[PDB]
């Protein structure tokens, strides 16, 4: 999270966020998206320049991890939205 | 002498799939025409009685599920109504020469390694892993689940040359202990029959036969197959069970689990049990990883710092690692 | 917003629950323990509901076990 | 391609655990190459000490069962996979799939040597037997013997001399033991005749190959199409793509002495028949020729029509 | 020199997607930062990170997930076989697809858009005066660029393998090995995915096999798939295998490719009487559709005569040799044939079907049926087969029974040949 | 003492039980009734099939199993209707209710972490519940 | 058959009830009786007691499994199984599974 | 149209009878009472009807049960 806000486009030392943390995920579709999983459950939505860093235990930054969708990509997606109506 | 990018080491004591035939004790000699033990199918009509959670749950669901029967149809495997006695019947072939990689990059890092394994078999015989592997056939430990709540369990051990029988061993598994590996002489036969199986000395080809007193059409318990659950399509069906022609059976991989239960050298606690070897020694059922990497007992890290650097471990911790060898994987990166 | 379920009698954990948007109702398949579905279709009224549910094929438990693997269906 | 002067068999190899996926689009009994390959692994462990030479393999495929599952009424298969160890790190790992079958099959030989002046047949078929008794024939392991060592004496016969009657004789007396079994060859000439019939839209041989083994219902102005025999699509052959590489250039090779190209399968048309309709059990064997100057590897049978 | 209204007009469609979010403090800086960029950096910060794709059209992940390596889009040639078939055969329609992190696949459709009905792909390759005509910027720019953009389609600069790549010993004429890496045909694996897709459903199957609902066909001609079997990749996550879409999410099926005794059968020949009266018969559904098969080539007159020629020829041979068939199933398998009623016209099957010796045998058994070589069930078998399929007398009075006869006659005969050894 | 001689773990216990019924010439019997589902086909089928060995009618296991482990005396709601079998959320399926409700604090699940896991002991009639619970047996945790 | 159900009269019109009861309800049953010249039903079946019933088979934690084996192991060292066995033994003793 | 019944006795209420279409004729399983067919099969001319029917394995009326088991054959 705070990795792309000192480095907020500096995609090298997200490369370094490649290096140091844990496993990735892939978004398909008219568009194109790649999601960095981070031990503090933080979810980096990458997208060409653009990005977007989650801050999970918190319905408000889910609300803007939200914010990056197309309806093509909430025609996906669905099950990883509905995966986080948990965090209380 | 960096590590070789491949290795692969085949395995040995390769045994087959168990047939399961049920029939009568004192009829126990000639059980050679025992009907064997079908899997059938029987519908379940149960209640739901899991755990429910309290966010997003409305109470007409909640009630509504509990208050309402479930319908299911398993597959069952009973022994018939005039018959006490299962039979299982496998065979197992004692291969050897447990040092030679099937495929390896580097020429010096093997010819490392047959120099390390066979001054290993200089320095001590397999008598020790032979003698654990013969305590794993004398009791037991193959019938899983059936061998809990038995009156009497006997183990018929045949050794094989030509169509011939060269010589038996008879055994009673509920007198040998589970936990205990106290020395024999009949043991001690049968494992200088597997330690000069694994030394490449001759071949062994061994026939086992189980037999257990269980009740007159009582449970048996084959191996299960897997349903994938791949999302959509859960089936009407449930718990099917895994069979051969017209006979249920169980999974070549899961007695070959049974019998390399040899690890009694874990860092953690001694006062369990030995369960098997494995490298990053693991139970799937606990959940639990014996042998971490952050120690210095995990056979990679052993097996490095004795090939490469000379840094030979304890003895237990050799037992270890050449248990691992007879194991056979796929190692290196 | 939940209605009832459609079936009185769970068929291996599997229901088809009955949803209310507003001036539309939803089915949904799913499981009854866990709460995840698969599968869902979206209905004007419950008279269009049971007007097409009663004109399948079967009696009891067919008629939903025909009603999951139709709702439920690969869509492409 | 060179004609043997013995046919060796094995009479019941009953595969335990074997691989029924063999290509990246057929499914089912596994490839030729499994069974090609094993000979030459006899031939990397028996023939160069026995002085002989083992060439071609005939597949007679007794009995096949594959672990396969078909639920909630579809008419599609799938698998039925097997546990894995925990995680690196202790949770659960991911799942790869794997195709699994029971498979029982003879297996016919062909011999070159000299063996035979130095050496009785009893004990030619005899260390042969017991050398593949501890072996692993398709990717899973090889059942030892039972009660059913009852067929498990093997036979060898001198194919060149001797007269006409002992030739048709002993064959007969060789085909009364692979009675039950069928056969398997390579049919590519029918598909070269398939373009030929289907030449008038697109002469494209993959499309031909979705269009043979398939229930063709042409209705009426509907008739199901008649199959000319028990065709089936097999894989046969690589057809490298990249240029060949020196031994110490590419990463995490196997050995670094043999050199490397990339390949991918080879899709061609096979056929399974009864051993009687074999003119001679001579032209039955799986040979595998190559010519490295380009990308071009097959398993076939010459010379059986 | 319409590439600048291919460029600079595209970037502004999508500036145009770009336009339903946008407040006025953001559009301060957006103003350069999308004016600015949308002429000449949004090509140089997209042409810096091309290299995070890859586009080839056999990958090396669906062997093993873990596995990282050598990925190619190499397909040069299609040398080929005279009879064997594979992935040289496309030709066109190169459904070539991305892999790699998929967060800037912008740049690829980019790329996409100079196959739109032209050859400017070998102008992304090269042709740096078309560069000077229509992008007309720097030399370092458009060629650097030009050097930037062929680096998504080529590998990454070195060849590699890894341990879970199924390498494979090949054996030569005579001379060393030569270790051979396979893939994955995904692109040939998409196409004929495609085709069976098409096939199994859509508009015209939906309508045909509709047809069969209403018994109301037209010309068309449809076919079904018997065993397809489901290959799944992935797992739970089948968006890291690259290309999958939701279409294809692991969704990898198989065309068989089962030996003909896959299903087998229990033996009915016990000694109860039902199979004891019928054992003349011996059918199976293989044998009543080859029979049947063989009936319905009655009303196949002369004008025709290619396919009358050759198939009743054949035809006849898999129904004899399915009765060998029949006699090998009940060879090896119930040896018990012990005293039961019924023993005059089921003895001359009885020494057809010789079983094994029994153990209270005297030396009076090489004379009871020692000279057996039982001729006449070739003779019932004649009249079951005269029985089975109609002889037609139109074909009498011409010489289609003389020719008929005499494939009867020559197939019985090596028939009869071959049980001439059933004991000696 | 001989079946609690056997839960102990002191002994191997096999037992065999006969019963006898006197109901009349001819009557009839009740073995338990399988599943079957009225889907698309042809010409009908039946719509009670009944459950059968090798040519003798006979009842399921787990019906026997059910008739076995009816103790439970205990609930909240009335004494006075009778012992009906121990499960958790412990419930009738034929009355269509659900007695020992998660909303009060009589259920399995949460005597056991109230017991387990903070040392909260319940009157001694729920621990026989409990206990009887650990002795049917099931998947408990998440 | 016959025709027992009930019905909403929304769609009952007095001539659907009469062209219901012309309709087929033909079905097919399954029965078992005794036969004509016995009156006595015989059930048998077996019964084993395993015993240990404090032991899971699956457990994550190894302290929540030790103190769960101190929880069972106390209960059964302050009192017996002798309620659980009585009230199993009268199930044994009259016939609740005929 | 029609032509006449090829058995001269109804076996069950169960007849084949035989129809004309012009330049083919069509023989056709029903009932008789009612008067609805179960299965049809069409032909090109008698001589194929005849020379068919006579080739049946059977004698009188068990002819006509192996017809009437032909021609409403199971077509799948």
């Amino acid at each position: 999270h705070h990795i792309a806000q000192q480095h907020k486009d500096t995609v090298a030392a997200c490369e370094a966020a490649e290096a140091i943390a844990i496993a990735k995920d892939q978004v398909w579709d008219g568009e194109g998206y790649t999601k960095y999983t981070f031990d503090d459950n933080s979810v980096l939505i990458q997208s060409g320049t653009t990005q977007y860093a989650m801050d999970a235990d918190d319905a408000d930054s889910i609300k803007g991890y939200a914010d990056w969708l197309d309806d093509e990509a909430r025609s996906a997606e669905a099950s990883e939205i509905e995966r986080l109506l948990e965090s209380v | 002498l960096s590590t070789a990018s491949v290795l692969a080491f085949e395995r040995k004591l390769d045994p087959s799939d168990a047939l399961m035939s049920a029939g009568a004790w004192a009829q126990r000699d000639a059980s050679q025409e025992w009907p064997a033990v079908t899997v059938r199918e029987k519908s379940v009509r149960g209640t739901i009685s899991n755990r429910l959670k309290t966010k997003d749950r409305d109470p007409a669901k909640l009630d509504a599920s509990i208050q309402s029967p479930n319908l299911q149809t398993v597959d069952v495997a009973n022994l018939p109504s005039d018959a006490d006695t299962l039979k299982v019947r496998f065979t197992l072939r004692v291969l050897g020469g447990a040092g030679t990689p099937s495929a390896c990059n580097d020429a010096a890092y093997r010819d490392k390694l047959l120099q390390t394994v066979a001054t290993y078999v200089n320095d001590q015989g397999f008598a020790e892993l032979a003698r654990r592997y013969a305590h794993n056939l004398a009791n037991a430990r193959f019938l899983w689940r059936n061998r809990v709540g038995a009156e009497a369990v006997e183990v018929r051990i045949n050794h094989i040359r030509q169509g011939e029988v060269a010589r038996a061993w008879r055994f009673d598994a509920l007198a040998i202990g589970l936990r205990d590996f106290k020395a024999d002489a009949e043991l001690d036969a049968l494992a200088e029959l597997i330690a000069s199986g694994l030394s490449g000395s001759g071949h062994v080809l061994l026939e086992v036969v189980a037999f257990a007193r269980i009740g007159d059409g009582q449970e048996v318990f084959p191996s299960q197959e897997l349903i994938l659950d791949k999302g959509d399509k859960k089936g009407q069906k449930s718990k099917t069970l895994y069979s051969v022609r017209d006979a249920a059976a169980i999974h070549s991989q899961k007695i070959g689990n049974a019998l390399r239960t040899i690890d009694t050298w874990y860092p953690d606690e001694d006062g369990l049990g030995p369960i098997a070897v494995e490298p990053y020694g693991s139970v799937t059922s606990q959940g639990k990883a014996y042998r971490q990497p952050k120690q210095k007992l995990d056979f990679y890290t052993l097996l490095d710092n004795w090939v490469l650097r000379d840094e030979a471990p304890a003895v237990e911790q050799q037992h270890y690692v050449i248990a691992n060898l007879i194991r056979g994987g796929v190692f290196g990166e | 917003k939940f209605i009832k379920y459609l079936s009185t009698a769970h068929l291996n954990y599997m229901n088809i629950a009955v949803y209310e948007n507003g001036s539309k109702i939803k089915a949904r398949v799913e499981n009854v323990v866990n709460g995840k579905s698969v599968g869902a279709r979206d209905f004007d009224s419950t008279e269009q509901l049971e007007s097409w549910f009663y004109g399948l094929p079967g009696s009891g438990l067919g008629r939903i076990e025909n009603a999951m693997n139709e709702i439920s269906r690969r869509e492409n | 391609v060179t004609d043997p002067e013995a046919l060796l068999l094995l009479p019941r190899l009953s595969i335990q655990n074997a691989n029924a996926i063999s290509s990246p689009l057929t499914w089912g009994f596994p490839s030729p190459g499994a069974f090609t390959g094993f000979v030459h692994a006899l031939q990397r462990r028996v023939g160069i000490s026995l002085d002989i030479e083992l060439d071609g393999v005939g597949i007679v495929c007794h009995r096949f069962e594959a672990q396969i599952s078909q639920p909630a009424g579809k008419r599609t298969k799938v698998f039925n996979l097997t546990r894995n160890p925990l995680n690196r790190d202790g949770s659960t790992a991911a799942i790869v799939e794997e195709g699994r079958a029971h498979l029982e099959v003879s297996l016919l030989l062909g011999v070159h040597g000299d063996g035979l002046d130095d050496h009785p047949a009893q004990e030619i078929a005899r260390q042969v037997q017991e050398q593949a008794g501890a072996m692993r024939l398709a990717g899973g392991s090889i059942l030892p013997w039972c009660n059913e060592r009852f067929p498990a004496p093997n036979a060898e016969l001198l194919m060149l001399g001797g007269s006409d009657e002992q030739r048709r004789k002993n064959q007969r007396r060789l085909t009364r033991r692979l009675l039950p079994g069928f056969a398997l060859v390579s049919r590519e000439a029918l598909l070269q005749q398939h373009l030929e019939t289907l030449r008038t839209t697109l002469p494209e041989a993959t499309t031909l190959d979705a269009l043979l083994d398939l229930c063709r219902i042409n209705f009426e102005p509907w008739q199901v199409r008649d199959k000319p025999g028990w065709l089936v699509p097999i894989p046969a052959g690589y057809n490298a793509l990249s240029p060949l590489y020196l031994p110490g250039e590419v990463r995490n090779a196997r050995d670094r002495e043999t050199p490397l190209r990339f390949v991918e399968n080879l899709f061609g048309l096979g056929e399974w028949l009864s051993p009687h309709r074999v003119a001679a059990l001579s032209d039955l064997l799986w040979y595998h020729h190559a010519e490295p100057d380009k990308g071009l590897y097959r398993w076939s049978t010459p010379r059986f029509v | 020199q319409e590439l600048r209204q291919f460029i600079e007009s595209f970037i502004q469609e999508r500036l145009q997607g770009k336009l339903d979010k946008l407040q006025p403090d953001e559009d301060d800086k957006r103003q350069t930062l999308l004016a600015t960029h949308r002429r000449e950096a949004w090509l140089a910060d997209a042409a810096r990170r091309v290299g995070q794709l890859q586009l080839v059209t056999h990958t090396l992940k669906p062997i093993h997930p873990d596995a990282r390596g050598s990925n190619l889009h190499s397909l040069p040639q299609a040398p080929g076989q005279p009879g064997l078939a594979g992935s040289h055969e496309l030709g066109d329609r190169l459904v070539s697809d991305v892999v790699g992190n998929a967060a800037a696949l912008d740049v690829f459709k980019f790329l996409s858009l100079q196959y739109q009905g032209k050859n400017l792909l070998n102008w992304l390759t090269e042709d740096s005066a078309e560069a000077l005509q229509a992008l007309s910027d720097n030399a370092e720019q458009a060629r650097e660029w030009r050097q930037a953009f062929i680096g998504i389609t080529t590998v990454k600069g070195a060849p590699a393998s890894h341990s879970l790549a199924k390498q494979l010993y090949f054996p030569l004429p005579g001379s060393g090995y030569h270790l051979l890496a396979p893939l994955f045909p995904t692109s040939l694996v998409h196409h004929v995915h495609a085709l069976l897709r098409e096939a199994r459903f859509g508009d015209a199957a939906k309508a045909a096999r509709e047809a069969r609902s209403r018994q109301e066909s037209w010309p068309h001609g449809f076919s079904e798939y018997p065993n397809l079997a489901i290959q799944k990749f992935g797992g739970t996550k089948p968006q890291n295998i690259s290309q999958l879409n939701n279409e294809r999410r692991g969704e990898n099926w198989l065309l068989p490719s089962l030996p003909p005794n896959w299903q087998r059968q229990n033996v009915n020949a016990p000694m109860r009487h039902s199979s004891v009266f019928e054992h003349d018969f011996g059918r199976t559904p293989e044998v009543s559709r080859l029979t049947r098969t063989l009936q319905r080539f009655l009303a196949k007159t002369v004008h025709n005569n290619l396919a009358i020629r050759q198939r009743r020829a054949q035809l006849v041979a898999q129904i004899c040799d399915e009765a060998l068939q029949y006699a090998a199933r009940l060879r090896e398998l119930e040896p018990g044939w012990s005293a039961t009623p019924g023993c005059q016209l089921h003895d001359a099957e009885q020494l057809w079907l010789d079983p094994l010796r029994a153990q209270t045998d005297e030396t009076f058994l090489q004379r009871r049926l020692r000279g057996d070589w039982p001729a006449e069930v070739g003779n019932r078998f004649a009249n079951w087969l005269n029985r089975a399929v109609s002889s037609d007398s139109q074909i009498l009075g011409s010489p289609e029974a003389a020719q008929w006869s005499q494939e009867l006659s020559k197939e019985l005969t090596m028939f009869k040949e071959i049980l001439e050894d059933e004991r000696d």
